[PDB]
């Protein structure tokens, strides 16, 4: 009924759906064969006693999307929503998006399509890539275009891994970033940032991990994706729709860039010593490290917080517990928002993955803000831009793509408009 | 999918394709005929990167080998892993450069080229998707450097699309093997900067300074230089071949590491590299590696990196890492090494790891590194070149095989050029 | 009682004939020697308990007849109904008009006259060759107005291997093809057109198959034979007979070149993990490149639309799913003809051949639609024409075969007249 | 059941054709009796086609040996599979035109010409249907060229509606064999270009060079290239002689490979072509052969196809092919090779398959080219003809003989205006 369309792209975007999707089929007790209501919302019943996601996986270059050909899941996903190319932007915007993206955006084009005609309730899309990436910012912003003009206001979320300031793989991720930025801002509805080096500081200090690959990270993206998305799978006292998420944290279209943080992460022995309060989750989410985007929320201001409980927690120790933490002086608001609040309690405790760094509780929550900090990450990266672009280093290879040399001072002036919006 | 040709010119590189395609086979688990015989299927799963499917069971190298003695091609016919190749992809001359670029480029070269551009056209479109051409071949030579220019220019000019990148061998500064190697390098440099995307430089007094010391080995061999360079070589194509937590291919680092067309010369590195009983004494950890990686001690290129500054790095890894670890310990070089490293590129270091490590390692990484050392090593030649050219020693072969005086004064001219560039962007 | 008679012409004629044949057998468990009510319609019981096809094989080549003649179905007919050639056309129609097939069509003209005499309630005839084969146009062209001649009014339904604007066997296919095409305009009841490249691309990206021969193209043809017929032989909720067609998809005498398509075609690698529904089936066929015939109908109209649905469909579903794809702008169609819908239900599943590509499934659509793009090609081959006759090429070829040099002009100016009728 | 006489000339011819018959004999399974000793129903299927039935259970080939000499005849009757012929078939003359068309046509032809009709006759009218001829000589000897003037003359006011084709080979231009060789090959065109449906140009030089270099054999026989022309054949007839699932005769190539009534001299080739080593490193696939296809190099005919363009292209399979693959492939070649092919014929290659591969070889390919290449060979002929005319060198053999002045001047004039044509339609 009331389906969700998924998008990956990338290897980032690859792996998170990954991730993902056997989170969600462990949640429903889906077999990785597809055997075992609200699944209906996110994997399609075909035949008999036989489910498939409705999941795309888009990618300029064959390993990742091969390798999940070859995994466990391949009884879940039917063969040919999965999409591979030959040559890969190789963290290069201008590569993935006027090289190779504009001759085969037509395959996800027509994939989606053919996924959408047999959903009617289609709520939104989701959307999981990576800025550093070309593929994951110059394909997602084709493909997000033309889900735009093909769809004009239909909600539309943006996982975005945002490069950290210091941990980026591709020096060439400043031009990336600035110029899918400008092509993303006027249709992305709602874009969130991640930081890298803040999920690693998070599992070693918190989970108290020493050495967690990527798997630990995807977990972790998968468990709050799962979290925003009970309420359509389960229900709850104040079930949350997606179209409110754009509708509550977009004070303006220019501003849509709100983090999140999760609580609580901590390991079973851990997990034996502590026990569960709405008070103690809530302020241990609003604490500024808890996040996962490397920036003081204190330095800037809040414009717009959504909490998501999952579990069972009362209402009125919800309310108990917001007031007190808005009594407090430590977080301050904009003055024009006083009522900046939304809660969305579900009954649906969190599930856990076997081997997960995450410990099975009873309480969770996932917090969503609109905060003034990401702005000063902004106006940082903007700030590299420039010592990249004085020099005019890397400018050949992209303009070797079909790149103009004034859409690079546009990008830049674009961005600091966006900057000098706060 | 995205299949690589090989092309090897002059005993060096000759010598030195083989122990890659040795290396391979041992990474690929390919016996000594090329019957396949791996233990899981990613072995077989990018197989055809660097093989075709003969029929019953069988591959055979993309590889192809180029000379113009018949000679050394030979001893590659009958040495280990001889009958993997496909006899009739060999190309071998009859004269020999003799060590001389101009008989190497117009003489000799000019009846060789059209048998070796038929061959890698067929290589090339028998194959699905060319990725690029990976070139094996030394400057001091004249063959070798001679045979590169020209198939790089021709390649360049038929395929403007699938980068290249060439391992050529620099003239060791310390003996001047032939008293003509400043005018080869010369030329082939001149060459290689407009018609190749980028260049490694691996000079054998380095090879033999960490055989001596670093491996801590009695008697170096030429066996054992080419076989650390074929190391270097399948640690930098092993992300391509094999899928890695954070994928990476030839065009990566070529964007990652070129910014500037003309300044794309690298240095190589590797890791572990330790003798026998030391084995023992160090943990297989990253930090035990990324301590290793960074010093000039480990650079295979004549010039120390301290005196100048580092443009750019890239490492690859191998082996089983909580590769946040390894993105911390970038931090750590980062801060502590700020003086040596650029100031107008932030976050100046690309990373990437593949799953698979190499075959018995359980854990190593390569260092790529542009820097303004090399700068150095061209300055050098240079004053050599000068000095050779002033008296106008042994100009008599070059002039009387067609080049002239002029077109001396242009390479070198254009060498002096591209030494000012990499001096003003310091 | 309801009888058609069948017509191969040409070694395309044979082989599609023979899978056909062996096709239909296998769904009335016909035994290859005939043994074991509808299959009275094709099989005439003779005897006791031996039931042989009405079925007339013609070549001016002994090649496929003999190698028919010792095919397992040898046994199956009685060896009185296979004809032999001496020397075949040779890629000329002249040849196969003038020089042999004056003499000879006499012959097949006397067998489908007593296979007729002894039908009482003779639908029609369907007709199977190809354009570029000497034999398939010049045989087929006289074969097909002595039939007219002797029968007026009677429905005939031909079956061209229209030839590929690149993939063609023949050099003088173009001469043959108008030649040929403008014989048989007048008589031409339906005639439907067949791209092998088409069916190529469809077979290597939709079912998978690397490498595939004629064998799966006849699989393909003989179940889009199997699905124009099972009105005929099997019942369902809206039958239809023979003569609807052309009375449904002829607006004008002058254009009667209608395309086909199928759906699906998968294998049982996709049909484990996919369900059927009219809707999905149903716009999976409306999509251009599901055709069998190149051309993209976006490019031209559409005059007629005749969809059969083979298995256990709803006619509310159906209705739904037409009305809705009515809807799409996607599709236009001509102003003059609001209503040029027919739609067919059969109960009948569409039969499996044992080692075959596709997969046994409950429902198959088989679309049949009049569009304006294949004049398109039309046009495109006439200009070939002039290609290959302003140097006049290959004429003495088809003059020593007692050809006029004004016939090639006649011809040539005919089919710029039908070109220019749309 | 279009049963075909086999006809052959002079030593070359003779030799040619024996070869042949042992590869049909072969590839039906035919003891060298001539016994029947098949494997399948479809070799003897259309065993009539180059047999005819004996008492006793045998067959003997339909073939016609013709010479003026004594010697190279009993060779043949002496060599191996001797004993399939029945002897009565041979005639001879006793003289020996000596390397004279005159000769050959004129005086030691005249009284030959009466049995060789004669027992063409017997052979097409104790036959079912004859769907046509096929000859095997060369235009460089006398009473090759002469004699098979005589017969296609001759069956040609016999028999205007049955299509032959004749294997002519083509004097070598690297080396005069005969002083005289000009002459002929001009008298022997002039009267092929008439009497002669159409022609295959096969040279010596060609099949030496793929035996060299294509081959890799060391020591070059008339044997092997005897039995590559053999293998041509055999391939070319194949269509006929066995079911394909595409098939064709000998009138769908004429009508496919003949644009204009003069324009019928065309170009074999054959795939694939290995040594013994190479055989284990290639895929025997259709790409594998498609790429072994359309090259100068692998053309028996000295013209290189790249200097002209090809009017028309004709290729016959065998084995097991998916032909889709076959169909896109010459879609590919017509695509990036379009600047040798001609533009006024959309799609101008023809292509077929046959069931049955040839002995030994899983899967092969045979083209059939028509192209203005051999334009400059024709064209060379007519210089060297004026430069043997001019002088008057050698008219006293020819003169004497009953020719004339006029008669080599028509003949002259007429080759200039067929290769004037063939430039005209470039
Ligand atoms: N947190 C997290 N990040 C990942 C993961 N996998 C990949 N990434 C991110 O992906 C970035 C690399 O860029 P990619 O999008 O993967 O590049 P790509 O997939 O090769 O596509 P191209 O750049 O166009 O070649 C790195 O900076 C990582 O931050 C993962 O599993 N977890
Ligand atoms: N799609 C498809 N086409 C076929 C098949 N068999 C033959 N053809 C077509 O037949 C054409 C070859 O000419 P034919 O129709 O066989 O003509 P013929 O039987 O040789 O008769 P003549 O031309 O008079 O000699 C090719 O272009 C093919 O397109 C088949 O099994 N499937
Ligand atoms: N690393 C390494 N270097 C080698 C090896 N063999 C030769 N070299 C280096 O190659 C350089 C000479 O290049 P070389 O290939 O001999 O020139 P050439 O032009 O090909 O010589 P020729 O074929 O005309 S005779 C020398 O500086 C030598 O140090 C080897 O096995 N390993
Ligand atoms: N391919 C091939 N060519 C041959 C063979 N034998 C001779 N030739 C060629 O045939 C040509 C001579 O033709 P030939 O048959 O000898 O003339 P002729 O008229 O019959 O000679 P004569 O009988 O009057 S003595 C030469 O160019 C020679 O190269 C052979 O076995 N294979």
């Amino acid at each position: 009924m009331r389906e969700c369309i998924s998008i990956h792209v990338g290897q980032a975007g690859v792996q998170i759906g990954n991730a993902c999707w056997e989170l969600y089929c462990l949640e429903h007790g889906i077999q990785p064969d597809g055997q075992m209501d609200s699944f209906n919302t996110f994997f399609s019943e075909t035949g008999a006693g036989k489910h498939v996601p409705r999941a795309v996986f888009v990618d300029l270059e064959p390993t990742v999307v091969d390798e999940v050909r070859t995994g466990t899941y391949r009884q879940l996903f039917h063969p040919e929503q999965l999409i591979t190319g030959k040559e890969d932007a190789a963290n290069n915007y201008a590569r993935g998006h006027y090289t190779i993206g504009k001759e085969i955006v037509d395959l996800v084009l027509d994939r989606i399509r053919k996924l959408a005609d047999q959903c009617t309730g289609l709520q939104g899309f989701l959307i999981f890539h990576s800025f550093g990436g070309g593929t994951g910012s110059g394909f997602t912003s084709l493909l997000m275009e033309r889900l735009s003009v093909d769809y004009g206001k239909k909600s539309k979320l943006e996982f975005a891994i945002y490069p950290a300031p210091q941990v980026s793989t591709a020096v060439v991720e400043p031009y990336n970033s600035i110029l899918t930025t400008h092509t993303t801002l006027e249709h992305s509805d709602c874009a969130f940032m991640v930081d890298n080096e803040a999920i690693y500081d998070i599992c070693r200090r918190n989970l108290d991990i020493e050495r967690p690959t990527y798997t630990n990270l995807n977990r972790l993206i998968g468990q709050i994706v799962s979290s925003i998305t009970a309420s359509l799978r389960f229900d709850g006292a104040l079930n949350v729709d997606l179209t409110e998420f754009q509708t509550n944290l977009v004070p303006y279209p220019r501003i849509h860039f709100p983090l999140v943080t999760y609580a609580p992460v901590i390991s079973a022995e851990k997990a034996y010593h502590e026990q569960l309060s709405v008070a103690e989750i809530t302020n241990a989410c609003f604490e500024p490290a808890n996040q996962m985007v490397k920036c003081d929320p204190r330095h800037g201001k809040y414009m717009a917080c959504c909490m998501l409980y999952r579990g069972d927690v009362v209402p009125k120790d919800v309310n108990a517990a917001i007031a007190t933490i808005k009594t407090k002086r430590t977080i301050q608001f904009v003055d024009w928002c006083p009522t900046g609040f939304k809660v969305g309690i579900n009954y649906q405790p969190p599930t856990v993955v076997p081997g997960g760094d995450l410990a099975k509780v009873q309480r969770a929550v996932c917090m969503l803000s609109n905060t003034t900090a990401i702005a000063e990450a902004w106006a940082r990266l903007d700030h590299k831009f420039d010592l990249m672009y004085a020099k005019r280093a890397f400018v050949h290879w992209y303009v070797g793509e079909g790149m103009e040399e004034g859409e690079f001072s546009e990008a830049r002036e674009d961005l600091a408009a966006l900057e000098k919006d706060y | 999918m995205r299949e690589i040709v090989h092309i090897q010119a002059g005993q060096c590189g000759n010598q030195i394709g083989a122990k890659f395609w040795e290396i391979i086979s041992d990474e690929h688990g390919i016996d000594a005929t090329g019957a396949y015989h791996g233990d899981s299927d990613l072995q077989l799963e990018r197989i055809n990167v660097y093989y075709n499917e003969a029929s019953g069971g069988k591959y055979v190298p993309r590889a192809v080998l180029v000379d113009l003695e018949p000679g050394t091609m030979d001893s590659v016919r009958s040495g280990p892993f001889g009958q993997i190749f496909r006899p009739d992809n060999f190309v071998f001359g009859q004269s020999g450069a003799g060590n001389n670029w101009a008989k190497g480029h117009y003489t000799e070269g000019a009846e060789l080229v059209d048998s070796v551009l038929d061959v890698v056209r067929k290589e090339a479109e028998s194959c699905d998707c060319l990725q690029g051409f990976q070139l094996t071949h030394s400057l001091g030579g004249g063959t070798g450097s001679g045979m590169g220019t020209l198939l790089i220019s021709k390649i360049r000019e038929e395929y403007p699309d699938r980068i290249m990148n060439t391992y050529s061998v620099v003239p060791s500064p310390k003996v001047s093997d032939t008293v003509v190697e400043p005018y080869n390098a010369t030329l082939s440099v001149h060459q290689l900067v407009e018609n190749t995307d980028e260049t490694y430089c691996i000079d054998n007094e380095a090879l033999y300074d960490i055989c001596f010391r670093t491996l801590k080995l009695t008697t170096p061999t030429y066996g054992d230089l080419n076989h650390l360079v074929s190391l270097t070589m399948s640690g930098v194509t092993t992300c391509l071949r094999f899928p890695g937590q954070l994928n990476a291919d030839l065009r990566k680092l070529a964007v990652n590491m070129v910014p500037f067309p003309r300044l794309h010369f690298f240095m190589p590195g590797f890791a572990p590299l330790t003798s026998r009983g030391s084995q023992q004494y160090r943990a297989l950890t990253v930090p035990e590696l990324t301590q290793q990686m960074f010093d000039a001690k480990n650079m295979m290129a004549a010039c120390d990196p301290r005196h100048g500054r580092y443009l750019t790095v890239a490492a690859i890894f191998r082996g089983r890492m909580s590769m946040k670890e390894v993105d911390e310990q970038m931090l750590n070089i980062q801060n502590k090494n700020s003086s040596y490293f650029v100031e107008w590129i932030p976050n100046n270091v690309k990373t990437a790891v593949c799953d698979i490590p190499p075959r018995g390692l359980k854990m190593s990484a390569t260092f790529i590194g542009n820097s303004t050392a090399i700068q150095e090593l061209f300055k050098r030649i240079s004053e050599q070149f000068t000095a050779m050219f002033r008296r106008k020693a042994f100009l008599h072969w070059y002039t009387g095989e067609g080049m002239d005086e002029m077109e001396f004064t242009e390479a070198e001219s254009n060498m002096n050029d591209l030494v000012s560039e990499y001096q003003q962007y310091q």
